[PDB]
């Protein structure tokens, strides 16, 4: 970045070939910017709004009858309850303008307006980003809330919760969802375990959820190449074909035994698709780090919570981001400040999964998306 | 009329199978009521926190 006091001296006043430096700050004062716009896109889709509730409660067991006597009486029956909670994160954040009396003088109205619109693009940078390391940093988080410790958690880690049993099939601790391909390239084989490490939770296309996959180009160029029986990346042989969207470049139909896959529509959520593999729809995504891809359960019974809740502060005066005064002021210097707090954990610990495409050993955090990094 | 029915065939892209069963049909039913077991709280606004994992 760039930082301190604005001087005189720092005002420019016209270019060399006598442009005004106010009508080329006046393109920035207002733009919103595409980007951030992006960005908030991919907020307002990957989180809520934290509200109190238990995680699901345990069912009661169930009675059974005795045959009756004409002397004797029957035992007698019970059972019992049981429930949990999960708690998220939070934290402040604060940026500064500082200036000189000369600067507010002398300089354009349009840079300081210029200087607004910015700090508004440097808090969609930042609860983007919070949000992404919330799931792709695979690392469990203490936090205080009001003064007790809670442990606040990414998607399942290799740790001691064990996910409750469904149709059955009953999990043990060190359960994962940080999936490592052991292969440079992607393969079906990876994305066919990824999808169904989600599914096995519930999560399923009978349940009425889609599954979504958000990866970068690099992998998204082997995936659309996946042919029903064909071998591809690592020796893998796909069970499925690629379907292109409606709205893609056209393609001829490889063989009169089409296609085995339904034709996804243009766009999910706003959002464009490109094809789908398996019945998991496959997008694009600008933001994703190279070998990653993040795949997400969503709508049906079980996802109509999206991944990431957002905590804000529980007074309202304190909610959203705020310009605090500052405490220079008018002559000879002039500060003011920025300030936003929240923060953020997922519930629904197996509704997602991240996948990394690298030869062998453990899982990376992207990063871009380590928890200690930056604030972008 | 004719006694034969033409079977359908496969289109330029077909749907994946997935195979219809009625014990799958009452797992699906359940889960449905199941995810009514949920009750609202305070939060960990308590000054206890022993039901949070």
């Amino acid at each position: 970045n760039q930082g301190g006091y604005n001087t005189a001296g720092d005002i420019k006043y016209k270019t060399a070939d006598g442009v005004s430096y106010d009508s080329l700050w006046n393109l920035f004062s207002n733009v919103t910017d595409e980007w951030n716009k992006h960005k908030s896109k991919m907020v307002q889709l990957m989180t809520f709004p934290v509200t109190n509730q238990t995680e699901k409660v345990p069912r009661i067991g169930q009675f059974g009858f005795e045959k009756a006597s004409e002397f004797g009486v029957p035992e007698s029956k019970r059972t019992e309850l049981s429930f949990y909670q999960l708690a998220y994160d939070f934290e402040d954040y604060d940026l500064a303008f500082r200036y000189t009396w000369k600067f507010l003088r002398d300089a354009p109205s349009s840079q300081i307006k210029a200087y607004h619109n910015q700090a508004l693009q440097a808090d969609a940078k930042l609860i983007h980003r919070k949000v992404m390391e919330a799931i792709f940093d695979n690392r469990e988080r203490e936090a205080d809330i009001e003064g007790l410790p809670y442990k606040v958690y990414p998607l399942y880690n290799g740790d001691n919760m064990i996910p409750p049993e469904y149709n059955g099939t009953t999990f043990s601790t060190g359960h994962n969802h940080y999936l490592v391909s052991g292969g440079t390239k992607i393969d079906s084989a990876d994305v066919e375990m990824a999808a169904d490490h989600i599914r096995e939770h519930g999560y399923t296309e009978e349940n009425g959820t889609q599954l979504i996959a958000f990866a970068h180009k690099a992998e998204i160029q082997e995936v659309r190449r996946f042919r029903f029986g064909q071998t591809n990346n690592n020796s893998a042989v796909a069970n499925y074909d690629f379907v292109q969207s409606q709205g893609e470049s056209p393609l001829y139909l490889p063989n009169a035994d089409g296609l085995l896959g339904k034709q996804p529509q243009s766009m999910w959520k706003g959002l464009r698709v490109k094809g789908s593999y398996d019945d998991v729809l496959w997008i694009e995504e600008p933001t994703m780090p190279a070998g990653y891809v993040l795949f997400l359960a969503t709508g049906g019974t079980l996802a109509q919570q999206n991944l990431v809740g957002l905590r804000e502060h529980e007074d309202a005066a304190w909610r959203g981001l705020r310009q605090i005064p500052g405490n220079q002021t008018r002559y000879p210097l002039i500060d003011s400040f920025y300030q936003r707090s929240f923060g953020t954990g997922i519930r629904q610990r197996g509704g997602a999964v991240v996948l990394q495409i690298k030869a062998s050993g453990t899982y990376d955090i992207p990063t871009k998306w380590t928890n200690g990094g930056g604030f972008e | 009329a004719k006694g034969v029915k033409k079977l359908p065939k496969r289109k330029g892209t077909n749907p994946i199978p997935r195979d219809k069963w009625n014990s799958d049909d009452i797992a699906r039913r359940q889960l449905e009521q199941d995810q009514k077991l949920h009750l609202t709280t305070k939060g960990p606004h308590t000054g206890t926190n022993d039901s949070f994992k």
